[PDB]
């Protein structure tokens, strides 16, 4: 049964899929985890910054806003 | 190339402030002598955060011919104890692997 | 190091082969141009000395005079598709600019 | 409770407090009155325990395998 | 209320990856922007057969194993070991998206 | 080929900053990050030059830098959390010169990661308990303790983890030996992923939630949490115990706000604008960085604007009511990542980008004519102040930085021999090209 | 009704004798069912459950679990019941078990949690006053469990109230015992509540009732002992008390307040520290000539407290304390006290750490020629603490020739076999180094007389002694009554006792490893015969021991015996691989790398293929094994063409074990595999061709070992190539084989990267069979769960539809 | 019903037994043992205090993982205890 245990624990890591995963879930979990990783490397948020002419904090505010609800709002 | 009479080298620079060089070997011992003693100095002066040291050189792609001379410089600043562990088995006192660090650094940079 | 000011974000220059002269381009995002600023200060001023009152003590003489240094207090950030550009030649023994070409707001 | 020193030492044997007693039986006799009569309360909840009310790790797997 | 071969190669950029079964997925179009992708590898092109990935033909009846001319050129002390290190030489070998499948070796 | 990297001159810009009597005397120093180097700093109280004790590569990503305490004790620690899945904690050794590593405690994947705490570290003020904390559900609780030798000893983490949450912040909240408490900015987007009319997405707050560390127990409960008026950015622990309340600081857009669980009101202020200003009248305002500094007799807070601005900010209070929030300007400096306010009346500043500042706080007090906001003033319409030059603070040193380096040239310009780097570097009106050789002046 | 709710919450049997997922199950039913069910019911069920004579520790840790889930499902309805409860768990506080202790703090804390501090104090302020000391001891550590659960200043003021009772004084007593047990209990956590507890407790030390200053002493010691090493502003107000009282007081109180003095010096600075230990110093002395044995302990640990600060120094300590510490604790009735021996024995290294090794060092052994056997290993074990924690630098002429005189007559008069000599012998010697050279002659002479004879009891300390000595034996530039005793130690060498051969063994061993193989009396090709059929005893000591000494043998000696004997030990060490014991099997392993160095690998590599083709499972692994180990001492340049050459044969079970061989070849030489890869590379091509599973399993085991061996050495190519021919193995419904493909392609996640296995995996994610899907969907999440951070810069682009979003726009900027 | 804990892991350390003393817990290699193993805390309680976690004997010496199972963080994961349902 471990090999049953793998496919729930991997089921419990979130950004993981399976045979029914849709595009929709499947790219807002990239955007999700891209903009957490923006966040924590020092250098692409500095980059980003001088990009748009803005503060440092207020990407790190305007990407937290932006990750609940990256692609707009699901299907039907 | 940097100094007068000297070798040619790829500098680069970062968006911190940094600067820094990759510099080609010219033999197969000078880069076997400094690939051991990565992989010595890998084991026996971990990173201070808890890295891995060549998980973080690795971090998207498989590192590849380099070797970090900023871990190999780190030998010159351990424990006289942990220093002659390190170079016992290089077959080597410690001034002679600290001569060594310092002639690939004087070819090049300054 | 020796350090010599500009204006905006640098973001490439040239050397000429001849004179060892830089050219260098200069490029800010939610920015205004000094033509930009200038006029939206006059607009500022034109519209808080009819501000239907006694029209009888005008603060808009003592705005329009000085203007804070922006290397200290910071450019005015203003707009989102706003940009300022600008070129200019340098001499890198000395630190004098010796040509400046100024841009269109949006350019 | 064990040391060989307190077995030594355990073997040689041959008005504010009463006010303060009665202000506390005072003050339990109130509450425990409140707790039985129920009458009003509104049950505040103090604060959650999110390990108690929530299935762990392991009760999740057991749920899964029950299910299929 | 699903696309037709013909339709569907009207809607993508890419017309000459679509198949037969593409139309029958869940999200074609998806499916045939990833098909084009400008990397890669696609599937290993037996999962519709029904011989369980080892054909029984081709005579794959053939010499064992032929080692290689560095193998043929104490045992062998460090000349020979300095023969042998002299005589690697690197084998041919096939680059990211060469998949194999049971037809390719004749 | 093989290549050898070699590191000619090492990065200047500065991500976290901390302070604190790291080598145990009575003298203050600083500990900086860059992106990969830790560094200890030690500003001169006699003549305001700030020198570098010990620089050392880390091999990795440091996300938080927090110091710490025991009671009883002399000496700081720090506290480090990084893109390993581990916590770890450093003494400074002063007669070795050296970060001696005394705890590592493993929890996770290494990496930036969604899940994987490592990006918010706080500490309990008295010392006795540590959070480590994930942009998402997980977060970990350590307890600190001492033996009879005086060393540190670590307990194994307790879990309070909640799915389908975001975080924003998280502090530790200052009681007067009571059980240790946490604040968190959070919010849950279960909801959202639900509704394909979008309102779901809108119409949803942020939560202000305590967590409590029950130490007789040995659990973290939920305690409170409150919905919030709109989204806040970073939060401020205000100091409590017998010297002030026990609540918190929001930052927002446009206001700042006092809180605290209990019989308190809530407690607004909005952010006083440039008279003038010159920016899109579309645009808000949020504070970027802030310090304490806390006195035997009384305690203020220093908080920057995006446009550079410091706030002096005061809470009037009464025997444990808080009743006005006290906003009056303070000075103009370039904008911070972090500032540290140290006794003996130095002010540290460390930019995003270019040179950091060290200021010496030369007015005490406050005595002087310019108005003072209050958040018990009324206003239908916005206050407004006039920014000047320099008046409460001295500029004493300044520290070279070359982030960001955007462009570079290696070449003989000048009819020396040896070749000079020129660096265009720098941004906004802050920027400037840079000729670099190398050499003593 | 009202056996409903019984019949329906014998869900603690569901849980007491159930599984573990009903366990967990019923766990959280019940505790969405406890505020309904009622505490009255519950608690009247459970609690005789909890007092069932002969519950488990398991049983018993459940049922703590189940009423802390109760307590929380129910917190202001368990008061009328408190009472009740804490006659039931009032005991399991002074119970010898510690783990019943922390289940009834555990209970008794949740328990005060749900109920408040006015009940629990109104339901123990009756037995504040009892008569029963048992009674009062439960209640004292019940109220430090509140305190602790619930806070110590939500209860300063009963305790306030409670040791000021002038109505009798067993309740300022229980107080002060109250506050004694919150302190042992909590620790270092009482520090901002010291001084607070300090001035509740002080006035109690000049009471008037003589069991009020006892305990008010004891608590105020507890509190110092938990404060350490800090606080000494809080302990300010009972310094002039405590030693006026150590002045005035004789007895019982007078062994407390010496305690309590003793564990508040170390508190202060070198001026209080010295100052005070004087006072009490001299009051220690006096105290030195006590009958009592209680007291004897107290001082012994008062003075070792206090001769360990720096306001004590060695000159007043030698001055003052020596002598009559000297006079009166060294005699042999402290050696027959077992009680404080071990005291004595600490006191006396401490203080030698203090003040110097020589004094104490010579003033004991003068003492180790002795009619007692007791005092004699009494000194013994002190001069060898010290010996072993200072060492011998300082010991001169006299007190060197006094301690080797000393030793060598302790040895002699030796009744039973004990280690306290043996020890002392080796670490003096040990520690004498170079120095000891006459009583070399002098020890070897003794070693020999012990050696001889003596029912082998005395003859393996002998083999101890000199497997632990032979170091310095040696390196003092002797060596030929060393060939004496390696003479004799040969001719012990059948003995049937295993245990005397395992130290016979030792020193032979010990003796051939420190004296060279050159000019040494006792020839080798005469022991290793005699030495090969001992490999075949059963006992763990004499094999580890006899594997190592032929393993030192072959390692110095490898010349002196032919190969085929070589042969016929490699052969039979063959076997050893498999045993139970880890030291057997890493002797073993060393032995045979040194035997392969020794003959050379071509011999040993052709009849180790000879014996994997024909043996069974176990022997074929542990060949496999063997052929590793020749590999990584010998080159694998030495063993790859001959084992390749063994799958050039055609017929199936040879061509496997081949392919088993590499696989454990490869795991286990790692790093120096990465000069190999582009060898074996056609044969895992033709072993991946295979139409046999057997072969695509372990070539797949062969591409994962390889793959994790070489990680950053830049061979990424092969790794391509040979993930070529993996891949398309990952429809096999077979689960041995999807196994090994599983784990080589996560072996080549780490040595290829994960944008190759990205680039492999996407175009099968959307698939529009379902088994496609499934395969594709596991191997991407294994990708995903390793670097989910790396997966960012790799993922392709995806256009933006009419209602969503896909393009990442900040990867877009140009700066 | 060989399943692994995986639940938080603490400063416990895990043990093995004379007949498992070798053994990698994930793996069951025999080959370089690079990494300590830590187990959660019910799985270090009164009479689970010293046992080995693969078998469940009275441990004798330490549970180490292999270096195969380090450089792929597999050491990461929780209580890697073998428990038995
Ligand atoms: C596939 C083979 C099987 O799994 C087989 C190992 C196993 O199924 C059998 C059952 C059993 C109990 O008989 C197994 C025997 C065990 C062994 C032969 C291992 O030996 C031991 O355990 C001895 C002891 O535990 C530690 C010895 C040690 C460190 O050499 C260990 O191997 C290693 O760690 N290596 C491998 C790496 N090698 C290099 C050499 C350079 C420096 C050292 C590290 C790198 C050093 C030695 C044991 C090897 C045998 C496989
Ligand atoms: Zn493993
Ligand atoms: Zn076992
Ligand atoms: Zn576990």
């Amino acid at each position: 049964t471990i090999h049953s245990q793998l496919e729930h624990l991997q089921s419990k890591y979130i950004g993981t899929g399976h045979a029914d995963t849709t595009k929709w879930e499947w790219l807002v979990n990239q955007h999700r985890d891209s903009y957490c990783s923006y966040m924590g490397h020092f250098d692409l948020l500095n980059y980003f910054a001088i990009a748009e002419n803005e503060s440092k904090a207020r990407v790190r505010f305007n990407l937290m806003e932006k990750m609940l609800q990256p692609c707009g709002p699901p299907a039907d | 190339t940097l100094i007068p009479g000297g070798s040619e080298s790829l500098v680069y620079t970062t968006l911190s402030g940094g600067i820094g060089i990759l510099v080609p070997f010219t033999s197969h011992e000078d880069h076997d002598f400094f690939q051991h003693v990565e992989m010595h100095l890998r084991s026996e002066h971990p990173p201070l955060c808890g890295r891995d040291h060549l998980s973080f050189r690795s971090y998207y792609f498989p590192v590849k011919n380099v070797i970090d001379g900023d871990l190999c410089e780190q030998f010159n600043s351990m424990e006289p104890n942990k220093q002659k562990n390190v170079s016992e088995e290089l077959d080597r006192t410690p001034p002679e692997v600290s001569k060594k660090l310092e002639d690939i650094r004087t070819r090049y940079a300054f | 190091q020796v350090a010599f000011p500009l204006q905006y974000t640098p973001r490439k220059f040239v050397i000429h082969p001849e004179s060892n002269n830089l050219i260098i381009i200069e490029t800010d995002h939610n920015a205004y141009t000094e033509a930009t600023k200038a006029q939206r200060k006059q607009q500022m001023a034109e519209e808080m000395v009819e501000a239907a009152g006694e029209l009888a003590a005008e603060m808009a003489a003592a705005f329009l005079n000085e203007n804070l240094p922006e290397s200290i207090f910071g450019a005015p950030k203003a707009g989102n598709g706003q940009w300022a550009s600008v070129i200019r030649v340098m001499n890198p023994i000395q630190g004098n600019t010796l040509d400046l070409v100024q841009l269109e707001q949006n350019e | 409770n064990f040391d060989e020193e307190n077995a030594y030492f355990e073997d040689e044997e041959e008005d504010p407090l009463e006010a303060f007693m009665a202000e506390v039986e005072d003050q339990a006799a109130r509450d425990m009155k409140r707790l039985e009569e129920k009458d009003k309360e509104r049950k505040n909840v103090k604060g959650i325990r999110d390990d108690i009310e929530e299935e762990d790790d392991q009760e999740a797997y057991f749920r899964y395998m029950a299910e299929n | 209320n699903r696309f037709t071969v013909a339709e569907l190669k009207q809607l993508v950029a890419r017309p000459d990856v679509v198949e037969m079964h593409d139309v029958t997925a869940q999200d074609p179009k998806l499916l045939v922007h990833l098909k084009a992708t400008r990397n890669s590898v696609p599937v290993p092109r037996h999962w519709c057969f029904k011989r369980k990935y080892l054909q029984g033909k081709r005579g794959i009846e053939k010499p064992p194993f032929e080692l290689p001319d560095f193998i043929k050129r104490d045992i062998d002390y460090q000349k020979l070991h300095d023969a042998f290190f002299k005589w690697q030489t690197k084998p041919k070998l096939t680059i990211h998206g060469d998949l194999y499948y049971e037809g390719k070796e004749f | 080929m093989f290549l050898y990297n070699l590191t000619l001159q090492r990065a200047t810009g500065i991500s976290f900053a901390i302070h604190g009597n790291f080598s145990g005397t009575k003298q203050q120093e600083i500990v900086v990050s860059r992106g990969k180097i830790l560094e200890l700093l030690r500003p001169d109280p006699n003549t305001g030059k700030v020198h570098t004790l010990l620089t050392v590569e880390v091999f990795g990503v440091i996300r938080s830098l927090m110091a710490f305490r025991l009671t009883g004790g002399t000496k700081d620690y720090i506290v480090v959390g990084s893109d390993s899945g581990r916590i770890v904690i450093l003494e400074y050794q002063p007669s070795k010169n050296m970060f001696e590593k005394i705890h590592q405690e493993t929890f996770g994947k290494s990496g930036c990661r969604r899940i994987v705490p490592g990006q918010f570290l706080a500490v309990d003020p008295k010392g006795r308990a540590v959070m480590i904390s994930a942009i998402e559900k997980q977060k970990l609780v350590y307890i600190l303790n001492r033996d009879a030798a005086a060393r540190l000893t670590i307990s194994s983490p307790l879990e309070a983890h909640k799915a389908n949450t975001l975080v924003y912040h998280v502090v530790g909240v200052d009681v007067g030996f009571e059980n240790p408490m946490f604040a968190c900015l959070e919010m849950d987007y279960e909801e959202a992923d639900n509704d394909p009319t979008g309102e779901a997405a809108a119409n949803t707050q942020q939560t202000l939630t305590f967590y409590e560390l029950d130490l007789g127990l040995n659990h973290v409960v939920r305690k409170y949490s409150e919905p919030l008026e709109e989204h806040g950015n970073f939060l401020i622990t205000v100091p409590g115990g017998s010297d002030g309340p026990s609540g918190v600081l929001i930052c927002s857009e446009n206001y700042i706000t006092y809180k605290n669980f209990g019989d308190q009101p809530d407690i607004r202020c909005p952010i006083p604008r440039r008279r003038n200003d010159l920016d899109d009248p579309e645009r808000g305002m949020i504070f970027v960085c802030s310090a304490t500094h806390k006195t035997k007799s009384m305690f203020f807070f220093l908080a920057q604007t995006e446009q550079g601005d410091i706030f002096k900010i005061t809470l009037e209070t009464d025997e444990d009511m808080v009743t006005e929030i006290r906003l009056k300007y303070f000075d103009t400096v370039p904008v911070a990542a972090a500032m540290c306010v140290l006794k003996t009346g130095f002010l540290f500043v460390a930019s995003e980008f270019g040179n950091h500042y060290l200021y010496q706080i030369a007015h005490l007090g406050d005595d002087d004519e310019e108005p003072e906001f209050s958040s018990a003033m009324p206003l239908e319409d916005t206050f407004f102040f006039q920014p000047r030059p320099l008046k409460n603070l001295v500029l004493v040193d300044e520290l070279d930085s070359l982030s960001p380096i955007l462009f570079c040239q290696i070449a003989d310009l000048a009819n020396e021999d040896t070749p000079q780097l020129y660096v265009a570097c720098g941004r906004g009106p802050r920027s400037s090209l840079r000729v670099l050789r190398h050499g003593l002046e | 009704e009202e056996q409903k709710e019984r019949k329906i919450m014998k869900l603690l049997l569901k849980i007491k004798n159930g599984t573990p997922p009903m366990r967990k199950a019923a766990l959280r039913q019940i505790t969405d069912k406890a505020r309904e069910f009622g505490a009255g019911p519950l608690f009247n069920q459970i609690l005789p459950l909890l007092m069932s004579p002969t519950l488990e520790d398991q049983e018993r840790h459940l049922l703590v679990k189940v009423i802390d889930r109760i307590l929380y499902k129910l917190d202001d309805l368990v008061r009328p019941y408190v009472h009740k409860i804490l006659v039931v768990i009032e005991p399991l506080l002074i119970d010898e078990d510690y783990y019943a202790r922390v289940e009834g703090r555990e209970i008794i804390s949740n328990l005060a949690k749900a109920a408040g501090l006015a009940t629990m104090i109104s339901t123990m302020r009756p037995d504040i006053d009892n008569m029963d000391e048992y009674v009062r001891n439960t209640t004292a550590r019940a109220f430090a469990v509140v305190a602790s659960a619930l806070g110590i200043p939500s209860l300063l003021p009963f305790l306030k109230a409670v040791c000021k009772s002038k109505k009798s004084w067993q309740a300022r007593h229980t107080g002060i015992k109250i506050v004694q047990q919150i302190a042992i209990l909590m620790g270092c956590a009482i520090l901002p509540h010291l001084r607070s507890l300090v001035e509740i407790i002080e006035h109690g030390l000049v009471d008037e009732q003589q069991k009020v200053r006892t305990i008010s002493a004891l608590a105020i010691a507890a509190l110092a002992e938990a404060a350490t090493p800090y606080g000494i502003e809080s302990f300010d107000s009972v310094l002039k008390p405590l030693w006026k009282g150590i002045r005035q007081h004789r007895g019982k109180g007078l062994a407390a307040f010496l305690k309590a003095i003793g564990y508040l010096i170390p508190l202060m600075d070198a001026e209080y520290a010295n100052y005070y230990t004087r006072e009490v110093m001299l009051i220690l002395i006096r105290e030195f000539q006590s009958p009592d044995e209680e007291m004897k302990k107290i001082v012994l640990k008062v003075v070792k407290q206090c001769c360990g600060t720096d306001g004590v120094e060695a000159n007043y300590i030698k001055t003052e304390i020596l002598p009559p510490f000297f006079k009166h604790f060294w005699q042999h009735r402290m050696a027959l006290d077992r009680r404080n021996y071990r005291q004595l024995v600490d006191t006396t290294v401490e203080l030698a750490n203090k003040v110097g090794a020589a004094e104490i060092i010579s003033r004991i052994v003068d003492d180790l020629k002795d009619e007692a056997e007791q005092y004699r290993k009494m000194v013994m074990e002190t001069i060898e603490k010290i010996m072993g924690n200072l060492g011998a630098a300082d010991i001169d002429h006299k007190l060197e020739e006094q301690l080797i005189d000393g030793i060598l007559y302790a040895f002699q008069e030796q009744t039973t076999e004990d280690s306290v000599m043996l020890n002392g012998f080796g670490t003096v010697v040990n520690a004498l180094g170079k120095r000891v050279k006459p009583y070399l002659p002098q020890i070897c002479g003794t070693v020999l007389w012990r050696l001889n004879n003596k029912s082998a009891k005395v003859r393996q300390q002998a083999a101890d002694l000199i497997s632990r000595t032979a170091v310095v034996m040696k390196t003092c530039q002797e060596e030929k009554l060393m060939g004496h005793l390696g003479v004799v130690l040969y001719e012990y060498l059948g003995e049937e006792y295993p245990e005397v051969l395992g130290s016979i063994l030792g020193a032979l061993k010990a003796i051939v490893n420190v004296i060279g193989m050159h000019k040494m009396t006792p020839p080798i090709k005469d022991l290793l015969p005699r030495l090969t059929p001992i490999l075949k005893n059963r006992h763990e000591k004499v094999q580890e021991n006899c594997i190592d000494l032929v393993g030192r043998i072959a390692d110095r000696g490898a010349e002196y015996v032919s190969a085929r004997e070589w042969m016929r030990i490699c052969f039979e060490l063959l076997e050893l691989l498999k045993a139970h014991k880890k030291a057997i099997r890493r002797a073993t392993v060393n032995t045979f790398g040194y035997i392969a160095k020794a003959i050379g690998p071509h011999d040993v590599l052709a009849t180790l293929l000879n014996n994997l083709k024909v043996q069974e499972r176990q022997n074929r692994v542990c060949t496999t094994v063997a052929i590793a180990i020749v590999a990584e001492t010998c080159s694998p340049f030495t063993v790859l063409p001959a084992l390749m050459n063994e799958y050039r044969v055609p017929e199936l079970n040879v061509q496997n074990g081949v392919l088993k061989s590499l696989s454990f070849l490869f795991e286990y030489i790692g790093e120096m595999g990465k000069d190999y890869i582009y060898a074996v590379t056609p044969l895992l091509e033709d072993a991946l061709m295979d139409r046999d599973l057997v072969h695509r399993q372990t070539a797949s085991a062969v591409v994962q070992h390889m793959s994790l061996g070489v990680y950053g050495f830049g061979c990424e190519d092969s790794l391509n190539h040979l993930l070529n021919y993996v891949w398309p193995n990952v429809f096999e419904t077979s689960p041995h084989v999807i196994q090994a493909v599983m784990g080589a392609l996560e072996g080549l996640r780490v040595a290829i990267g994960p944008c190759r296995m990205l680039q492999y995996c996407l175009q099968g994610l959307f698939h529009p069979a379902r088994k496609v899907r499934d395969v594709y969907w596991k191997i991407y999440n294994s990708i995903y769960i390793g670097s989910q951070d790396a997966l960012i810069a790799h993922y392709p682009r995806i256009y933006n539809d009419d209602k969503n979003t896909y393009i990442r726009y900040e990867l877009d900027y140009i700066l | 019903d060989l399943i692994f804990c995986r639940k938080q892991a603490g400063v416990a350390i895990g043990r093995l037994c004379e007949k498992c003393d070798g053994k990698c817990v994930i793996c069951d290699s025999y080959v370089r043992p690079c990494t300590l193993v830590r187990i959660c805390d019910e799985c270090n309680y009164g009479s689970y205090q010293g046992r080995c976690v693969i078998c469940g004997g009275p441990g004798v010496s330490d549970a180490y993982y292999c270096k195969e199972c380090t450089i792929q963080e597999k050491d990461r994961d929780g209580c890697p205890k073998i428990v038995n349902l």
